[PDB]
Formats: C-alpha cells, structure tokens, sequence
C-alpha cells in the first residue's frame, strides 16, 4: 500500500533511540 | 542552528542540502518526501527585491549528508533538478505567506541507511500534534550565532546540528512581531522566562520542523523553517510554514506533474 | 571551504 516513511533505518528500524527524542515525547505528557 | 548540538549519523535521513553551483555555497535546507520530490521554502529560490531567482540549472540537491563541507563519496547522492514549483500565492511583498516550494528530481534516488523520506501529516495527526507546549525538532547546517568576530569566532558547524523547540500560543506569536502573521504560519522557541534557548539561523531556512508520533513511531514534517527576526533573540520566535494547511497544493502538484 | 565534487555535476 502506502510507501514507508518517517522510520529511520538506523533508529526506529533497529529499535534504538537518538540522544534527545525522549525530550520530544515527554513534552506530550505534561 | 543556535544552541543545538551535533546530530548523530543517520538521525535525519530526510535532510537535504541545497547547493549553489557557482559560487559553491550552502543556500538552504530542504527535506525528502518521496524518491523524486523535495520540499523547501519558496524564499530560498525566489525573492524579487534582491533580484534572486534561481533555476533548475543553478542548483544541486545533496542527500544523505553528515558533514557540512566534505564530499561524502560513500554516502551522499547528488541530484540535478528537473523542475521547480512555487506556490502561486506566495507573498514575498509583505510577510512570506505561503513560503513553500516543491522540487522534482531529474532521476529517482535509491534509499539507504542515510537516505529516507519523512511523512507528511494527515488531518488527525496535525490536530493532535500541533499544540502549544509540544516540542518539535529543527535540523540544519546554518549559522551557530547571529553574529560573530570575523576570522576568529566560530562560525559555521562542521556537522549537521539539531535543536528541539516548543510550539508557542498563537497570541504570544502575534504580540512578538510587527509583521502580519497568517494562518499558514506557526511560531516556536522558548519564552524569556524558561531558561532554555534555541533557534534556526541563516542557512537553516527551508529545512524541516519535524515531530514524532508516540502511537505509530513515525516522524512527520509539520513545518518548514521560514523567517524570524535575528537568531535566538529574547522575546522573539521563529516562524514556520504550516505544512498541513498547504497540503492540498502539494497534493495537486505531485498528482498533476 | 567545500571539498570538490565531481565536475560532471558542475557542468
Ligand atoms: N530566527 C529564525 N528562526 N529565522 C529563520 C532562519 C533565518 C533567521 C535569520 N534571518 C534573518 O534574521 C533575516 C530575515 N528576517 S527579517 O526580520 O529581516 C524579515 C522578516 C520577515 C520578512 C517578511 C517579508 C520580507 C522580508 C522579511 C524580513 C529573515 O528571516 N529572512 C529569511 C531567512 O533568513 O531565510 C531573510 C529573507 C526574508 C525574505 C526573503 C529572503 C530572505 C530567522
Ligand atoms: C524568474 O525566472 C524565470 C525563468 O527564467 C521566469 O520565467 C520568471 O518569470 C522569473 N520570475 C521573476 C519574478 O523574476
Ligand atoms: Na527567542
């Protein structure tokens, strides 16, 4: 179906997170 | 990027560099949205007052880069442009309203570990994520300070920079600038009382303001670095093209062309 | 201060 997007080969796709994405997600739950 | 930090390798696989051919210089950032389409700011390409009017032949697009200056032979791909499309009601006269442009690549690029497209948001995503107080991310190879001492101060980064910034309430955005801001813009950055800093700066323009959805794990481009008054000034905010509000135009151009 | 790229791309 829809083309793959917004999942980085070296991060999401290997279940690793970048140094500062946790900061983005926590902003959602204040 | 002011007050940001080095990106990790492959942290922004959709980040594109707009490279001027002659002289060789960094024009603007941009983002990859499919194998043949690139999104950027209109004002990177066209601004009549300074007789700025670039052309398919005037520019190269560089995809997959980490270093600002190196030719990263193994990793980056260099493409030529087939055609440029600027939003027909882009207002360069008074406020940079609808600061958006598409670029069609001459040939498709092969994706890799370093080259991957960002998602564009649907109605549901845009409604949930574009809320005051939520943080997005800006990346680019633009300047590290507004101003600096010539031939001593640094300057320009050597690798891609990243900063995370909160979206700001529409009332505060309005109060901070004498410019007539429209519904095709949002502003982000920290408020004077918050103790953190950060902003885009010269050369970051046209690059992506992205956010990550916690429910599907995908990255969405919500904004495009558009304009601001200086870099990282107290009581000032960066303004971004509102990608969702302008999605119908994007949709038309890609479908028809 | 850019490294030079293949001149095929610079025409
Ligand atoms: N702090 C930020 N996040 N931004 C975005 C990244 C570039 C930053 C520095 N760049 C500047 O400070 C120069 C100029 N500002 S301005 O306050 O003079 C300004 C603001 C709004 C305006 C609307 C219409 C016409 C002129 C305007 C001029 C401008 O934004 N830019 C954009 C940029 O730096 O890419 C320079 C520019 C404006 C319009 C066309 C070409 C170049 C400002
Ligand atoms: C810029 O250049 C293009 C192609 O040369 C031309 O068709 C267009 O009308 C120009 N636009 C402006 C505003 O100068
Ligand atoms: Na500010």
């Amino acid at each position: 179906g829809e083309a793959d997007c917004g999942l980085r080969p070296l991060f999401e796709k290997k279940s690793l997170e970048d140094k500062t994405e946790r900061e983005l997600l926590e902003s959602y739950i204040d | 990027i002011v007050e940001g930090s080095d990106a990790e390798i492959g942290m922004s696989p959709w980040q594109v560099m707009l490279f001027r051919k002659s002289p060789q210089e960094l024009l603007c950032g941009a983002s990859l949205i499919s194998d043949r389409w690139v999104l950027t700011a209109a004002h990177c390409l066209l601004y009549p007052p300074w007789d700025k009017n670039f052309t398919e032949n005037d520019l190269l697009v560089r995809i997959g880069k980490h270093s600002r200056t190196r030719y990263e032979r193994n990793i980056e791909k260099i493409s030529m442009l087939e055609k440029i499309y600027i939003h027909p009601r882009y207002n360069w006269r008074e406020n940079l309203d609808r600061d958006i442009a598409l670029m069609k690549l001459k040939k498709p690029v092969a994706f890799s570990d370093y080259i991957h497209p960002v998602c564009l948001p649907d109605r549901e995503t845009a409604a949930s994520l574009l809320q005051a107080g939520y943080k997005g991310r800006v990346t680019g190879w633009g300047n590290l300070k507004e101003t600096w001492t010539a031939n001593v101060g640094k300057g320009q980064p050597s690798v891609l920079q990243v900063v995370n910034l909160p979206i700001v309430e529409r009332p505060v955005c309005k109060d901070s600038t004498r410019i007539r801001i429209t519904d095709n813009m949002f502003c982000a950055g920290y408020k004077p009382d918050e103790g953190k800093r950060g902003d885009a700066c010269e050369g970051d323009s046209g690059g992506p303001f992205v956010m990550k959805s916690p429910f599907n794990n995908r990255w969405y481009q919500m904004g495009i670095v558009s304009w601001g008054e200086g870099c990282d000034r107290d009581g000032k905010y960066g303004f971004y093209t509102h990608v969702f509000r302008l999605k119908k135009w994007i949709q038309k151009v890609i479908d028809q062309f | 201060d850019f490294e030079e790229i293949p001149e095929e791309y610079l025409q």
